[PDB]
């Protein structure tokens, strides 16, 4: 490997300031730029601006409202976008990326989701579903679980750490005073359950919480 | 400033068949056109660099062509794992700018 | 190594460490300006190249103050360099007439 | 201070009143003249710069006959300062020579 | 002579909201545009030079930004002091033009 890493999540309130990070590896010449990249949910990519580390040389989108202050600090490979009086016109996903001075963005982070409300941070409660004992099975058996009263997003759902990749949904999250929920869906052969095990693992980067919770059959 | 138009919005194509996507530069940029894809939740990625050169790591399915204001991003071939957002970036004239993205939906 | 050749020698290197500190130095000076096109390195050093030749066909050029401020110093030791070779090649013919002339 | 390297300085100093005045002068001849771009004094500088060099961009150019008059003295006293230094440089070298022969 | 329209004539924004005033040039003028604001039997009074230049004197609330052809005036938070007449000027060919002009209105 990962070349440029971002924190998943910051919750800032309105009127404050936040200062986001991304940490360059690989190959990292004098010729780089970082650029900063603004994606509000459901809308696409903003250019924002560029620092050349190097030089500490920054440049701005001045078609928008200027909330970002760029710095890089050479000796520890990472570069700084100061936010700040945020409104929640401010609230969205920013992307780092590197540009080699050639024009186009060969490697991107993950990015970092900024909320800005006047909540609280509140990490997931998370709960099995197994299914019903009167329910008849197939080749396949859907297993899910059931992240609720989160705050702010994201979550990451993972199944057995990464390793179930086919059969896996995760819905988006709806929005109940102040707290965020949504479900995971798995499906795996019924052959392999229960006798193979299955875990749902559910990191919070806004709370550093990441919870394990198994799938057993039911009591 | 240079206005990235991509249109249309979304994209409907069946299985197996040949999908272009449309980029128009408000004034001629060369070849200097980029094209990304975004899957839900995904970050960008770089699958064309100067309107038709290749990236390593990118399904041969992908190919792009143009010159001036007119550009097109090529999917011969469309699968499932296709299915996503693609943006045009433009880095001819300062400052670099994006295309308001297109839907691809099988 | 008389002096003139490693004069001419010399301005051959210097030409292209200008060649290269330019084209950063432009890219650096000139994004920032809207319209802008002398903004990746490739190029600038293309543009670098027909400056100090002086062809300077236009399809690049600086629009910034410091973007002209660097041109004007690829100009020059463009102008020096290509200027510091005739009269490196001056300087070998007179001495081969004098040495023909029994001189 | 030998003829040649005063000769050489007289010139650069020389070049700079032109780049100036011929800035100063253009402006002057191409207002009034619809379309004309050489028409404020920063850039005029700029295309004073890009005309004595004979590096010719092409982004700015005079349109009218006085425009187009200065322009040719400002390429004709580059092109003599420059040379003037390449000749300083000839003489140079060739003393040099001279006195390396042991002559 | 180059042709500098202004539309909207009016616009009609609320307190404290962000406003744009558009100039299209009616041929490439890179940066050189100037804003002028003109109150109610004002001399009109320089806020931006060369697009995106502040003057000081001038809230930080205005902001300008555009190439080409495309201009655009920006007010973050409007105010009553910001009612007037905006107008746009080129010096990119003789002989300076001026917009149409623009009247803010709360």
């Amino acid at each position: 490997q990962v070349q440029l890493q971002q924190p998943g999540a910051e919750l800032v309130k309105p009127g404050a300031s936040v200062k986001l990070s991304c940490k360059a590896s690989g190959y990292t010449f004098t010729s780089d730029w970082i650029h900063w990249v603004k994606q509000r949910p459901g809308h696409g990519l903003e250019w924002i601006g560029e620092i050349i580390p190097s030089y500490g040389r920054a440049n701005y989108n001045e078609k928008i409202q200027k909330k970002a202050t760029l710095t890089a600090d050479k000796s520890s490979s990472t570069a700084f976008m100061q936010l700040s009086s945020l409104t929640s016109e401010d609230s969205a996903v920013y992307y780092c990326a590197r540009e080699r001075g050639d024009g186009y963005f060969a490697v991107w982070g993950a990015g970092t989701t900024v909320t800005v409300s006047s909540a609280k941070t509140t990490p997931p409660s998370v709960y099995p579903l197994a299914p019903g004992s009167a329910a008849q099975t197939n080749s396949m058996v859907t297993l899910g679980c059931l992240v609720k009263g989160y705050f702010p997003e994201p979550v990451t759902v993972t199944w057995n750490s990464g390793s179930l990749s086919s059969g896996v949904h995760t819905f988006p999250a709806v929005l109940q005073s102040d707290l965020y929920t949504l479900s995971s869906s798995v499906t795996v052969p019924s052959s392999s359950w229960p006798s193979e095990t299955v875990t749902c693992n559910v990191a919070h980067p806004a709370s550093s919480t990441k919870v394990d919770k198994k799938i057993v059959p039911r009591d | 400033d240079i206005l990235l138009t991509q249109s249309p919005a979304i994209l409907s194509v069946s299985p197996g068949e040949r999908v272009s996507f449309s980029c128009r530069a408000s004034q001629s940029i060369g070849t200097d056109i980029h094209w990304y894809q975004q899957r839900t939740n995904g970050s960008p990625r770089l699958l064309i660099k100067y309107a038709s050169e290749s990236i390593s790591g990118i399904p041969s399915r992908f190919s792009g062509s143009g010159s001036g204001t007119d550009f097109t991003l090529s999917i011969n071939s469309v699968e499932s794992e296709d299915i996503a957002n693609y943006y045009c970036q433009q880095s001819n004239r300062w400052p670099f700018t994006f295309g308001s993205g297109t839907k691809l939906e099988i | 190594s008389a002096l003139h050749w490693r004069a001419a020698g010399a301005a051959t290197v210097l030409l292209v460490i200008v060649l290269l500190a330019g084209s950063y130095l432009a890219v650096l000076a000139e994004r920032g300006a809207p319209g802008a096109q002398l903004i990746t390195y490739p190029r600038a050093l293309w543009w670098s190249v027909v400056t100090a030749t002086t062809v300077g066909y236009g399809d690049l050029y600086p629009v910034t103050l410091w973007g002209r401020c660097v041109a004007v110093v690829v100009m020059v030791a463009g102008i020096t360099s290509f200027g510091l070779v005739t009269a490196a090649l001056a300087t070998w013919f007179v001495g081969r007439e004098q040495e023909r002339r029994g001189h």
